[PDB]
């Protein structure tokens, strides 16, 4: 991810 | 993943101060918050970031992205509603 | 939310939970009125999903929650998937929410509203409390 | 909008 | 694709480009037949988007490309947005593609097919050639 | 973002060898490729990873995620079609 | 991002 | 499927  | 709803208070940062953490990833329609000991994380996206303006809670940000570890020393990135509300208004009005 | 606290049940009436038909909570959202929901465009919401309102404990069975069907996903055309900029989508509900003591709208700011750095604000959700 | 019937506690 | 090469025009007939109504290419995809497209579920495709087939140079105007409308987005129910696992969605086209010398289907493997480590394979796309 | 379609050849890795780069992020429905001098990047997602089996190109992976910099020494992650084709077949059959 |  | 009318060159 890195993105929520 | 908690069964019940979590909450957390956190300070807003300036984009410039945020760019020190993220560099050129921080765009104009983005607003930073956190790096305060708490942190939004996977599953929080789409969620609200609110500030009380004149006694009422107002949608300031939308949980967007951030540290892949959800580091509490790294500022989370939220969608800047202020720069998107015009699109919202236009879309509500036409549908 | 890593390092957060449990909320008072019903204290954040606009908070919703987007769940797929498997029951899996994948994103959060905010009610802006009985027919519109705001969430992140990157959540990749489809009309096959469902919006849950008036929920506090995703594991409770005695909760009088509102399972709402999505009529249309309105992804902001400025949305840039490569930069994740302008990360917003409106969800037009086919079945309008029923506002109550646990279900209501959050206010939206003026395009001109100011939110100074230093201002303590609040974020909510069912995201990981630990990575 | 913005004012919950059940007030939040921080 | 960072450090790739330009392809022979029409050499990868199944490759499609998902573009929003702004014209912005945001993801790629693969044609499995005239009515079905396979792409990543995280692309967050909506029915308001468009599938472009038979395209080579996104900047050319004399390309006899096929702008295809999406009837339904089929996000794999196993899809886990938090882990990005089972990252697949089928796109049911309302208007079926027209197969030709530049537009065709890629084959799908058996659930039992084996693809050993070391095997050189090929990946394509209009993604950044430099970050 | 290039105007015209790019291509690149690259080796497949074993999940285990891939876990050395990514750890526990690498799941069963994921297959790694790259770390060979080339790299998939932003805008490539949803794209194909193909291998020629018996003279025909077959969809082995779907460009999923990877290094945020698109490092060519770091293996990209693709959706493992082999573990997803049954869902595909079932979905095509019923719609 | 982090995701492609 | 899998066999393009215009053959790719690597």
């Amino acid at each position: 991810p890195g993105v929520y | 993943t908690p069964d019940r709803l979590q909450q957390a208070s956190l300070p807003l940062l300036s984009n410039t101060n945020c760019k020190k953490y993220w560099g050129t990833k921080i765009k104009d329609a983005m607003i930073c918050a956190g790096a305060s000991g708490v942190s939004s994380c996977m599953g929080d996206s789409g969620g609200p970031l609110v500030c009380k303006k004149n006694g009422a809670w107002t949608l300031v940000g939308i949980v967007s992205w951030g540290s892949s570890t959800c580091s509490t020393s790294t500022p989370g990135v939220y969608a800047r509603v202020t720069a998107l509300v015009n699109w919202v208004q236009q879309t509500l009005a036409a549908n | 939310i890593v390092n957060g606290e449990e909320a008072v049940p019903g204290s954040w009436p606009w908070q919703v939970s987007l769940q797929d038909k498997t029951g899996f909570h994948f994103c959060g959202g905010s009610l802006i009125n009985e027919n519109w929901v705001v969430t992140a465009a990157h959540c990749g919401v489809t009309t096959s999903d469902v919006v849950v309102a008036g929920e506090f404990d995703q594991g409770s069975s005695s909760e009088k929650i509102q399972k709402l069907k999505i009529a249309k996903v309105f992804k902001n055309s400025k949305y840039n998937s490569l930069t994740i900029n302008n990360d917003i989508t409106l969800l037009k509900l086919s079945t309008a929410a029923s506002f109550s003591q646990t279900v209501s709208a959050v206010c939206l700011p003026s395009a001109s509203d100011d939110f100074a750095a230093g201002t303590t604000c609040v974020t909510t959700g069912w995201g990981l409390t630990r990575y | 909008c913005g004012v919950p019937a059940i007030q939040p506690v921080l």
